[PDB]
C-alpha cells in the first residue's frame, strides 16, 4: 500500500534528476512576453529540443541500472523516446497553474506559432487529456522514465533487461496513484493509456516540423539524429 | 550512424 524505503529513495533520486530540467516559467515568459513571426519561433523550438535531448541524455544515464545495458539498446531507447519525452515535457509546461487569461495567451500564442492547422488539433487534444489527471511533478517524473524504459521500442535486442529496469518505476507510480487519487483507483491505468495517444506523436514529428509556415527548415546535428530530418 | 547519441552516451 505505502512506499518501502527502497521506494521513497528511488522517487526522491528520480526527482533531484528531473529537477535538474529547464525551469517552466521560463519557458512560458518568453511565448507570453512577446508575439514572435514563424522563422523566430521555429528557432525558439530547435534551440529548446536541442537542450532536451541533452538534459534527457543526462536524466537517461542517472535511471537505476540504465548504463548496465547494452550500448545499442540504450541508443534505441533513447531514439525511440525522445520526441515522446519533449511532448510530455511541453503537456507539463502548458497545464502549470497562471494567472488570469495567461493559460488563453498562452494557447493562442502556441496555436500562430508556424505550426500547420492539421497538427494543432492533435496537439492541444493529447495536452488537455493529460491536464485532466491533474498530475503531481513526481507522476511527471516517474512517466517520463517509464516512457524512456519501454521494453516494446523497435531495434531492442533484450526486451527483458529493458523490463526489470521499469517495472520498479511503475510500482513507485501506481503506489503514488493510490495515495493522490484514492477514491479513483481507475487512476492508474488512466495515466499508463496516455501513452499510447503519446506514441501516436511519433509517426508524425517529421511532416508537423517540415509543415511549419517557413522559408527553410534549418535543424541542428543533434536533432537530425534524433528527429530523422 | 547516431555519432553524438553515442558520444552523449559515452561520454
Ligand atoms: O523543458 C524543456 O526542455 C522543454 C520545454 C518545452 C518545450 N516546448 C517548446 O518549446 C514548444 C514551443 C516552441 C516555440 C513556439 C511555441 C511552442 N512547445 C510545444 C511544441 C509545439 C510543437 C512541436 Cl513540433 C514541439 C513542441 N508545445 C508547447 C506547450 C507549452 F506549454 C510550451 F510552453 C511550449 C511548447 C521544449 Cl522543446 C523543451
Amino acid at each position: 500500500m505505502e512506499l518501502t524505503p527502497d521506494q521513497q529513495t528511488l522517487l526522491h533520486f528520480i526527482m533531484d534528476s528531473y529537477n535538474k530540467q529547464r525551469m517552466p516559467q521560463e519557458i512560458t515568459n518568453k511565448i507570453l512576453k512577446e508575439a514572435f513571426s514563424a522563422e523566430e519561433n521555429f528557432l525558439i523550438l530547435t534551440e529548446m529540443a536541442t537542450n532536451h535531448v541533452q538534459v534527457l541524455v543526462e536524466f537517461t544515464k542517472k535511471l537505476p541500472g540504465f548504463q548496465t545495458l547494452d550500448h545499442e539498446d540504450q541508443i534505441a531507447l533513447l531514439k525511440g523516446s525522445a520526441v515522446e519525452a519533449m511532448f510530455l515535457r511541453s503537456a507539463e509546461i502548458f497545464n502549470k497553474k497562471l494567472p488570469s487569461g495567461h493559460s488563453d495567451l498562452l494557447e493562442a500564442r502556441i496555436r500562430n506559432s508556424g505550426i500547420s492547422d492539421e497538427y494543432i488539433t492533435p496537439m492541444f487534444s493529447f495536452y488537455k487529456s493529460i491536464g485532466e489527471l491533474k498530475m503531481t511533478q513526481e507522476e511527471y517524473a516517474l512517466l517520463t522514465a517509464i516512457v524512456i524504459l519501454s521494453p516494446d521500442r523497435q531495434y531492442i535486442k533484450d526486451r527483458e533487461a529493458v523490463e526489470k529496469l521499469q517495472e520498479p518505476l511503475l510500482d513507485v507510480l501506481q503506489k503514488l496513484c493510490k495515495i493522490h487519487q484514492p477514491e479513483n483507483p481507475q487512476h492508474f491505468a488512466c495515466l499508463l493509456g496516455r501513452l499510447t495517444e503519446l506514441r501516436t506523436f511519433n509517426h508524425h514529428h517529421a511532416e508537423m516540423l517540415m509543415s511549419w509556415r517557413v522559408n527553410d527548415h534549418k535543424f541542428t546535428p543533434l536533432l537530425c539524429e534524433i528527429w530523422d530530418v | 550512424d547516431h555519432q553524438l547519441l553515442r558520444y552523449l552516451l559515452d561520454k
